[PDB]
């Protein structure tokens, strides 16, 4: 998605043009996702990768979020486990 | 604050100043 | 999960459309338009809360400022933001969301920037800076302060204090910058442990002004202009005020060093040419006639020889020598050629001892005069001068418990009928422990030397840890202390049941060991360098749990103590070894120039034995301290502006003289 | 309760005419460096 690597480039102006028309990023984790796994584990693991460094954006949290930290606190631990 | 972290070295205003130049000469030998 | 935008921004309408677009490209024919727009009607701001009077500052078109301010939009804190961007022209012409803390000043946030033509401009006018109260003020207005905001008024310190701290503004403002910097980098270095909160900001203002001090004295071309720096008083004042304040990185300079080396090598010239062969045969020529030196000194104080020793170089070799000898006298006192008989409860005093009596009463009244002229403060601060006072009173108790044995005993008995608390023992181990202490004393003149002094000096700044670790291991010893007495002090037998008549672990066969608190410390003190037999938690009952609970606590104290705690004491000592050596040599010049000055003076010229028996200065001053400042604003310009200069007339002149033709 | 500011070493501040001297100097300006050279010749400064 164009959000997705916006993100990834961490800047505010683009990111909240983008973001003005709705847009849902599906959450990561079953059964159906196992089946993917078993026929492309790299590419699977890669793209659970870029949605979790899409989240961790500073830009995307302050201009998403309602309690921006809260919601630094619960994902940092979140991404070390 | 934090725009102020980053953009210091104003690079890119004396560059987009020379973008603007080289923009405005190349419509005059154009037209 | 989709979500929302919960945070946006107004949006600009057709009139803000149309403004600051034409304010970003600066177009004066637009400008015209604005001007239009604005009769029609200018204060509208951008995402950013830039209005177009920033944005125009922003921009430089001196012009398109004045013009608005013609339209008379609001000024707001336009001052400030100009003094930010450290742009000189639109300051002048102002001069003609809140970013900032409500506090701040345009004074206090140019003294911040450091820019010496806008301070220079600000302070034209005649600024006010409201002045700090002391570090520990508790009056009215500091309580209620403190009470009702502590961030606020921590903050309001710390701007104050930042601000006053400018090299610039101290340049410009202070009567004496020398000294104004010296005072102030105090005043910040003591701040840092009360406000434990900015520790940093206060240690690296101290560290500019201490920079700055040392950077305005490296700006000397002549030895006079060096003289007169030093020698001003509000005989070296400066050179003490320095001193006074810590400021090692002043002292050491090269300028300053060779002065103080032409100061104390006084009769000498050209030492430094001469083999060291040839000065080691003058060394040892020169301390072999010390006596014949201060005699001379006592009888004809004006004369050649009088003369001589008032020199510091001589001197402090007549110093060396008096206590060398001092301590080769001591060596002897342990010679049995001394001692006729030993079994004189009250001996009356021997040659070697007799001999040894002027340098003790010697000692003993430099180290009087020293206090009292120094001051109590003054005395504690050196560290060796305790050692010194130690010394002193173990002397003094000896003679008294001297004194004593020989009124009250009058007869002879044999040694070994003696109680244990004989004025006789204690005066002769109060003695050695005297010995002991006085030779450590030459540790002191290992300062004095360019190869043992950094050395001397880096391992005194390494004897810090070693104390905090050992509070680490005296709780780890008391614990293990307590389990092993609790453990084994019920089997505690006494000397007669033991084969000699031995109690505790002095003995061929080491007993006892854990019975009371005292003798188990002991013990575990020992342990830590061998000492102690494994059998010691035997015990003679032979009760099996008693002895395998003793053995794995005593194994597991020496596994903790000497497995752990060693390994990381040679780590820590490794890290803090390393940071040290990169500073040894300002420290060392630092306690060499210490060393000198003492003997700079007149007071103390006698050795141990034979010691019991204002308008034109201030304009010289000013006249100096104006072309160093003046050279130092060049240099630190010269760091600064020339490439922004040279690449902005590059650029500019390329973009209007082609559209000018 | 203030700490006043003032220049303590002051020194002799440069006339208008010489100030716009050196702006034109700094400008990169040569008509206007040369009549003002020539109108200082007139009234008979380069050495300031
Ligand atoms: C070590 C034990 C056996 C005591 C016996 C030796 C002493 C006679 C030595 C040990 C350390 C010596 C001192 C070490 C260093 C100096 C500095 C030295 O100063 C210089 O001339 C320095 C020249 C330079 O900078 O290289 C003068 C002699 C002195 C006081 C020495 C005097 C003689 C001392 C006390
Ligand atoms: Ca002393
Ligand atoms: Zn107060």
């Amino acid at each position: 998605a164009p959000v997705i690597l916006a993100a990834h480039r961490n800047n505010y102006e683009i990111l909240t043009m983008l973001l003005k028309q709705d847009v849902s990023l599906p959450k990561p984790h079953c059964t159906l996702c196992s089946a993917k796994n078993k026929k492309d584990s790299l590419r699977h693991s890669r793209f659970r990768l870029d949605i979790y460094r899409c989240l961790a954006s500073p830009a995307l949290i302050m201009l998403t979020e309602e309690d921006p930290i809260l919601r630094a606190f619960e994902l940092s631990a979140d991404l070390k486990e | 604050s934090m725009r102020q972290k980053m953009q210091s070295t104003d690079q890119a205003t004396v560059e987009n100043l020379n973008e603007l130049r080289q923009d405005l000469s190349k419509f005059r030998n154009e037209i | 999960i989709p979500l929302q935008i919960v945070r946006a921004e107004t949006e600009l309408s057709a009139e803000e459309k149309a403004f600051l677009n034409a304010v970003e490209k600066g177009d004066y024919a637009t400008v015209k338009q604005a001007l239009q727009e604005a009769e029609i009607y200018i204060n509208c701001m951008d995402p950013l809360g830039r209005s177009a009077l920033l944005i125009a500052i922003e921009n430089e078109n001196l012009e398109i400022m004045e013009l608005l301010l013609n339209h008379s939009v609001y000024v707001g804190d336009a001052l400030l933001y100009a003094i930010r961007k450290e742009v000189v022209g639109a300051v002048e012409l102002l001069l003609s969301f809140s970013e900032f803390t409500p506090d701040i000043t345009p004074i206090m946030l140019a003294a911040h920037t450091n820019n010496y033509e806008i301070i220079k401009l600000l302070v034209q006018k005649r600024v006010t800076i409201p002045r700090p109260h002391q570090i520990r003020c508790n009056c009215v207005e500091c309580v209620s302060s403190s009470e009702v905001d502590s961030l606020r008024h921590s903050r309001s310190r710390l701007n104050i204090y930042k601000a006053l701290a400018s090299p610039s503004l101290i340049a410009l403002s202070s009567e004496d910058p020398i000294l104004t910097a010296f005072r102030l980098g105090w005043e910040l270095k003591e701040l840092s442990k009360v406000e434990n909160e900015f520790k940093a900001e206060y240690e690296e203002l101290s560290q500019q002004c201490k920079l700055f001090a040392k950077d305005l004295l490296d700006q000397a071309r002549s030895s006079r202009e060096l003289e007169i720096i030093l020698n001003h008083r509000d005989d070296l004042a400066k050179l003490k005020v320095a001193i006074k304040y810590h400021q090692k990185e002043f002292v050491a300079q090269p300028n300053c060093q060779q002065l103080l080396a032409t100061l104390w090598y006084d009769g000498f010239p050209g030492w430094r040419r001469k083999h060291w062969v040839v000065k080691l045969l003058t060394c040892m020529t020169i301390g072999f006639l010390f006596p014949m030196l201060s005699i001379a000194y006592l009888i004809s104080p004006r004369s050649n020889l009088g003369l001589f020793i008032k020199k510091p170089f001589i001197k402090f070799i007549c110093h060396t020598a008096s206590y060398l000898t001092f301590l080769f006298m001591l060596l002897l006192a342990s010679q049995h050629i001394v001692r006729t008989d030993l079994h004189v409860q009250g001996p009356p005093p021997t040659v070697v001892e007799w001999m040894i009596l002027p340098w003790v009463l010697g000692f003993i009244w430099g180290e009087i005069k020293e206090m009292w002229d120094g001051g109590f403060t003054e005395y504690i601060h050196d560290w060796w001068n305790l050692m010194d006072f130690a010394m002193n009173s173990l002397y003094l108790a000896t003679i008294s418990l001297k004194i004593v044995a020989y009124v009250k005993y009058n007869g002879s008995r044999p040694r070994e009928e003696w109680e244990m608390w004989h004025p006789t023992l204690i005066a002769e181990a109060l003695f050695a422990i005297s010995n002991i202490l006085s030779s450590l004393r030459l540790i002191s003149l290992f300062t004095a030397n360019s190869h043992l002094g950094p050395l001397q000096i880096s391992l005194g700044r390494m004897l810090l840890d070693i104390l905090k670790f050992l509070f680490i291991y005296c709780l780890v010893l008391l614990a293990f202390a307590n389990g092993l007495n609790q453990l084994y002090f019920y089997y505690e037998t006494r000397a007669i049941d033991e084969p000699n008549n031995c109690k505790g672990i002095r003995c061929e066969k080491q007993n006892n060991a854990f019975s009371t608190l005292f003798e188990t410390l002991q013990s575990l003190f020992w342990s830590v360098f061998g000492l102690l037999n494994l059998y010691v938690t035997n015990v003679k009952a032979r009760h099996e749990f008693t002895e395998f609970v003793g053995a794995t606590m005593f194994g597991t104290y020496n596994v903790i103590s000497l497995v752990v705690l060693l390994n990381m004491l040679i780590a820590m000592m490794n890290n803090s070894y390393q940071l040290i050596a990169d500073h040894a040599d300002i420290e060392w010049k630092f306690a060499r120039t210490k060393l000198w000055m003492s003997y700079f003076d007149e007071g103390g010229t006698l050795p141990p034995p034979f010691n019991i028996i204002s308008l034109i200065q201030n304009q010289h001053y000013q006249e100096v301290i104006r072309n160093l400042v003046k050279r130092y604003v060049a240099a630190m310009i010269r760091n600064s502006k020339t490439h922004e200069g040279l690449t902005e007339e590059n650029f500019k002149e390329l973009k209007q003289d082609i559209s000018s033709f | 309760d203030r700490i006043p500011l003032q220049i303590v070493r002051a020194e002799t501040e440069l006339s208008a005419e010489e100030k716009a001297f050196l702006n034109a100097v700094e400008k990169g300006d040569y008509a206007t460096v040369k009549q003002a050279l020539q109108e200082a010749e007139i009234y008979y400064n380069i050495n300031c």
